[PDB]
């Protein structure tokens, strides 16, 4: 059969995912870091000098990670799974070449190790790089693991992708009853500042910088930037439009209102307002200080006597202000996807290593000064002993930042937290969706839903369904299936190209004609103007399609703001589109035939100009066809495959276009909590918590996404036989009816594995913990506490541990000779089985014991299930098989789900999944429920009819309890059901009395500590509304904190032992019961100078 | 109201500090170092 | 992991049909549907038992720690 371009252009998606994986943002970022950013940091901080001893220097020549020049092979790294087991860090050493001078004129190189680099999994420096599943089996790694995370001290940490507003770009925002402000958060390589730019009153425009004391009138700054005609100021910021002239003319008057101006006068004015520079170079406090004020006002550093570039930047800043003044809706949406950048793990680590290396260099030079301050016998030989010692700080800080997620950067001066998160191991999809997850910038005033709404501009860039619930709804975002994040490209090769293509530099343009023709902006900066912007843009796009410029550089034109924009910075989200030229697509299936046969990988589609990346901004200039059949002769691009607007996790849903969107979002939530298969080495893993399905099945109705992400290899769920009917009355409100004897045969059967870690730590007294024990009774048998403990004092593998038994018999020295018992005791309502005991040591030569406790779990009453469509519920009842309805063949549903869950939720995709799965099981073929596609319902009905079933999947069942025919036909077929990690066995809590917090003498706070349930303000209000005073007393004093205090009747002060200890008499002391909270509050008030004296009267005497 | 003692305004100037009872500011046992860990209020009153 | 002994819904023994199904697919190749029907898996529950099974025990055995 010949290739058809419409239904075979989707193979570009597997071709693209083959070389550009889902976890590729992290991988590319880390590879770029360790390959070039390390070099850049070493070259920037290349020479640390000393004030003393000028004939002496230290030069950083080269930097390398994990490889020396002694051999072609790399250094042996501890394998990542061994790092996970041994609670160490998967890291490679950093090497540098050092040019340190000798006292006798000797020049030499070296290969010096200055610390350890926490290596990303499956990066260029990783041992799992291009491993063929046999090397992976040998290294105890799942070949289906995403990689892209770090193992620091045995913990898998992922540096989440970060959203932020784009730097070095103008953002104009309006307001009601406040005025208009528009900012430019400008980040240089060493200083970040926000040149805020506000209007105060009378339509007067001011510039408001952090360094400047008071907002400067805009005419002052425009004159200070060399633009001093004061007619070209208004020509630059208003052009020929009469309205903007009137709006802006007020702050021309205030330019002369103070006094008329030269450039240098306004320079001195602006320089007067500079705040301080920590009192260094004080002799610059003149008109010269304004030069640094202007040069460090933005990212357009001026290194000459020409200020036209910054002057025009401020002029366009002002002009955007003035357009916003004339009308709102000329402001730009702050939640637009094109106005945001994605910073990645490599960038984070590059900046963190920059800070750590700066600290390392400063402390090394301090040590150098301390060594060389001695007068005599200053030998030079082996000046690197100190560097051998001082290499530990780089490793320590680099590990601690990733482990904690807190990033204390002194140079740039912000404290950000939550950078890294422990990788989710609930399920394979949980880990994969934790990768490709994006966190949005904080300080957002979450009270509004501004940055919470779905934007249309995220189409094909961010998944439209994979958003969390509860609190981070719309803030945590996920990458779409087929996306790319641009890298930084040097802009000076392409400014030259713009000049070649007809752009006239702003130094050749006059102010009067600037708003006559289009301007050309490079990364937000007006570099020049051009005639024929359409032709310029077309030429640039042709030059990019032919590979003369980077395919990630974006060019687009703006009609409202007369501007051609070119973006080369990294962090821009983009996706590939098929180029449509002259009303025809450019792929035409000869390329598809070559692609399928083996030639022409995805990159060659870019090299031949058949596909190109479009960021959110070029999509404004594009006109995309979703399909081939709607290619009209005005369209610029063609969708490769439209289901890629859903992410990896949302791709688990069959027929999501037939569902209500909240159901798809809820399934994105639930699939991450589904219990299934973790990895091919999941039984080699020793994790803190791990739920595993005993008999996972691949879904009968799958999608293209689940096979692209290999979810059918580690599926989390089972294809339950489902009868959609009301049954037994225990299935109202999402509750499910589960079949006993389907549970007996292993349906929904899972197990949980839990690790407990103990270290036998050495102490300064040369003492350490021990694991000796296993005391016996006189009959030889161990005591009950030690029934499963083994001779070594560590529980025996395979033995059951009941609650109260010891499986780690650790003894601690009493003078950390004599050992006090501190054994690890099993505290579980249900018994577990020791399935693994691992003895090892960590990198710091210290004993490490890990015990894996496994526990089989029968699906019981209250356990949660879901069905890939947001239809979750607990088991309401477990019924015998003979009580279940049966069909003519005797098929009995495993699960019965209420039909009442359908009409209001409108999960038609679930019904289509039932029919498609029934047709698939009867036909022997796994069906497809792909978004915007899948297996047609009519073909499934044809299969059903041809096999003797009703076309709509409704079968005549008999009642299992009466035996008669059910009067309605029942929707009967297979549905994929996921068992969720919320089992009632881990939720059932009950406290009568027990642990109390000593401070408040109230019950503890957690189910682990046997805490009580908090009767809060709302419950107290409900009880008050009932009028139950005695119940209020019983719940809030008698059963929470009832303290029998002694109160003196004379002075209302609390005593002890019936003694006033303020009146020292005990005659007026009486006895009453108050909350210990009241006692504590009175005593705390007495700690301040507040004496809440109690006044007492008799209850009786009427 | 100066009917009762301590109604004099001069008692409203910090002269005596009523150091709170131990139960008000508990000291935790075996925290991090084998040594007991004190708390913020005790540290502040030590410094005072 | 390993093929369940019995169909979850029916209780029919399907754990003795996994290998014969694999050999029906490999040796003298058959379609999956006709291979399932040739093994007596008539009801769709017993059909999905074999059709949807993921033989994860073979992948697990690649990490055998007692070599
Ligand atoms: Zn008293
Ligand atoms: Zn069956």
């Amino acid at each position: 059969d010949e290739i058809n371009t419409a239904q075979d252009k989707w193979h570009l998606l597997p071709a693209f995912l083959k070389v550009k994986g889902l976890v590729k943002q992290h991988l590319d970022s880390f590879n770029y870091f360790v390959d070039t950013d390390l070099k850049k940091i070493i070259k920037a901080n290349q020479l640390i000098l000393s004030d003393v001893d000028p004939e002496f220097y230290l030069k950083y020549v080269d930097i390398r990670v994990g490889k020396k020049s002694s051999s072609s092979t790399k250094d042996y790294l501890t394998p990542p799974h061994e790092c996970r087991l041994r609670d160490m860090t998967y890291s490679a050493p950093i090497y540098v070449d050092i040019e340190y001078t000798r006292g006798r004129n000797i020049i030499m190189h070296k290969d010096v190790e200055i610390g350890r680099m926490p290596i990303m999994l499956r990066s260029n420096k990783c041992i799992l790089y291009d491993a063929d599943e046999s090397k992976m089996a040998k290294l105890n790694e799942c070949p289906l693991d995403p990689g892209g995370y770090f193992i620091v001290n045995g913990t898998e940490k992922v540096i989440l992708v970060q959203e932020q507003l784009s730097k070095n770009r103008i953002i104009v925002e309006a307001d009601e009853k406040k005025g208009i402000v528009q900012a430019s958060v400008t980040s240089s390589t060493h200083e970040r500042k926000s040149k805020t730019y506000v209007i105060t009153k009378n339509g007067k425009i001011y510039l408001k910088h952090n360094s400047i004391a008071e907002e400067i009138p805009i005419a002052i700054v425009l004159k200070a930037c060399g633009i001093l005609s004061d007619l070209e100021i208004m020509q630059l910021v208003c052009g020929n439009d009469s309205s903007y002239q009137d709006i802006f003319a007020v702050n021309l008057e205030e330019s002369s209102k103070l006094d008329i101006y030269t450039q240098q006068q306004a320079l001195e004015y602006i320089g007067a307002k500079v705040k301080t520079m920590r009192r260094q170079k004080l002799t610059i406090l003149q008109e010269g200080i304004e030069a640094i004020a202007t040069t460090v006002i933005a990212h357009l550093t001026v290194e000459a006597l020409d200020f036209r570039e910054k002057a025009l930047y401020i002029a366009m800043m002002t002009r955007r202000v003035v357009m916003a003044m004339y009308n709102p809706k000329m402001i730009d949406d702050r939640d637009y996807v094109g106005n945001k950048r994605l910073e990645l793990a490599g960038q984070l680590i590059s900046l963190l290593f920059e800070d750590l290396f700066k600290k390392f260099n400063n402390d090394f030079k301090l040590s150098i000064d301390k060594v060389l301050k001695k007068p005599n016998r200053a030998m030079e030989y082996d000046a690197l002993l100190s560097i051998n010692v001082h290499s530990n700080n780089i490793t320590s800080g680099l590990n601690r930042a990733i482990s904690t997620g807190n990033w204390s950067l002194k140079r740039f001066k912000m404290e950000r937290a939550g950078v890294t998160h422990v990788l989710s191991r609930l399920s394979y999809i949980s880990a994969l969706g934790m990768m490709t997850r994006i966190s949005s910038q904080f300080e957002k005033s979450r009270k509004v839903s501004g940055p919470r709404a779905l934007q249309p501009s995220q189409f094909g860039m961010l998944c439209t369904a994979d958003t969390p619930e509860g609190e981070a709804c719309g803030l945590v975002k996920n990458l779409a299936l087929m996306t790319h994040i641009t890298t930084d490209d040097e802009e000076e090769p392409i400014k030259k190209l713009c000049y070649v293509l007809g752009v006239e530099d702003i130094t050749l343009i006059d102010s009067a004609s600037l708003h006559l023709n289009y301007g050309v902006y490079l990364n937000g900066t007006l570099i020049g103007s051009i005639r024929f912007p359409t032709k310029f843009v077309t030429q640039f796009r042709h030059l990019r399609r032919t590979g003369k410029v980077s395919e990630f550089i974006s060019i687009y034109s703006n009609s409202h703001q007369m501007a051609v924009h070119i973006a080369t910075d990294g962090g821009r989200i983009c996706r590939p589109l098929i180029i449509v030229s002259d009303g025809q697509s450019r792929v035409k299936d000869i390329h598809l035939r070559k692609l399928l046969d083996g030639e022409l990988d995805f990159d060659d589609f870019l090299k031949l100009g058949l596909v190109e990346y479009l960021d959110v901004n070029e999509e404004n200039d594009s006109y995309i066809a979703l399909y081939e059949k709607d290619i009209v002769p005005s369209m610029t691009h063609l969708e490769i495959e439209p289901f890629t607007i859903l992410g990896a996790v949302a791709g688990l849903i069959p027929y999501p276009h037939h569902n209500q969107s909240p159901r798809n979002t809820y399934q994105c939530a639930m699939g991450k909590q589904a219990i299934g298969a973790i990895a091919y080495n999941q039984f080699k893993r020793i994790d803190t918590l791990l739920y595993l399905m005993t008999y996972p099945q691949q879904p009968m109705v799958k999608t293209k996404t689940i096979e692209l992400i290999d979810y059918d290899k580690l599926p989390a769920g089972q294809n339950a036989t489902v009868a959609v009917m009301s049954y037994s009355g225990y299935d109202i409100e999402d509750a499910l009816v589960l079949n006993k004897s389907s549970i007996d045969r292993g349906f929904g059967r899972c197990e949980t594995r839990r690790k407990t870690t103990t270290v036998l730590k050495r102490y300064a007294n040369h003492t350490q913990d021990i694991i000796g024990g296993m005391r016996v009774d006189e009959n030889g048998d161990p005591i009950w506490q030690h029934q499963s403990l083994g001779p070594d004092g560590l529980g025996e593998v395979g033995m059951k541990v009941q609650s109260g038994q010891i499986y780690i018999n650790k003894s601690v020295p009493t003078n950390s000779t004599q050992y006090r018992e501190a054994p690890v005791i099993y505290r579980g309502p249900e018994p577990s089985h020791i399935d693994q005991v691992m003895m090892s040591v960590s990198d710091n030569d210290q004993a490490l014991i890990k015990v894996l406790l496994r526990q089989n779990r029968r699906p019981e009453l209250g356990d949660k299930f879901s069905s890939r469509h947001g239809q979750k519920g607990v088991c309401g009842i477990i019924v015998k098989q003979e009580d279940m309805p049966f069909n003519d063949q005797g098929i009995v549903p495993d699960i019965i789900m209420n039909p009442h869950g359908f009409p209001s939720r409108m999960t038609v995709g679930k019904m289509i999944e039932l029919i498609s799965g029934k047709a698939g099981v009867l036909n022997g073929t796994l069906e497809y429920g792909t978004c915007f596609g899948g297996s047609k319902l009519e073909d499934m009905s044809k299969i059903l009819v041809d096999q003797g079933f009703n076309y709509s999947g409704k079968d005549m069942l008999y009642s299992g309890i009466t035996g008669e025919c059910l009067q309605a036909y029942i929707f009967f077929g297979p549905i994929y059901y996921q068992k969720l990690k919320h089992m009632v066995l881990d939720k059932m809590h009950a406290r009568a009395r027990g642990p109390r917090a000593v401070l408040t003498r109230q019950p503890t706070e957690g189910r682990s500590r046997d805490g009580g349930l908090r009767l809060g303000e709302m419950e107290r209000d409900c009880v008050i509304a009932y009028g139950a005073s005695q119940l209020l007393l019983e719940r809030l004093m008698i059963s929470s904190d009832a303290f029998e205090v002694d109160v003196c009747d004379k002075c209302g002060l609390m005593g002890y032992s019936g003694w006033c200890t303020t009146c020292k008499s005990a005659e007026n002391i009486i006895k009453m019961t108050i909350p210990y909270a009241a006692k504590l509050l009175f005593q705390e008030l007495l700690s301040m100078n507040i004496a809440p004296r109690l006044r007492l009267e008799d209850i009786f005497q009427q | 109201d100066a009917t009762v003692p301590s109604g004099r305004p001069e008692t409203y100037i910090w002269r005596y500090l009523p150091a709170p009872p131990v139960c008000i500011r508990p000291s935790v046992m075996m925290q991090d170092s084998p040594a007991s860990n004190e708390d913020d209020l005790t540290v502040k009153l030590t410094e005072i | 992991m390993i093929v369940p002994v019995r169909c979850f819904s029916c209780g029919k023994v399907v754990g003795d049909k996994w290998e014969s199904y694999l050999n029906l697919l490999q040796e003298d190749e058959l379609d999956e549907g006709t291979a399932l029907s040739r093994l007596g898996l008539k009801r769709y529950c017993c059909r999905r038992m074999i059709l949807t099974h993921v033989d994860l025990i073979e992948k697990f055995l690649r990490y055998n720690p007692l070599e």
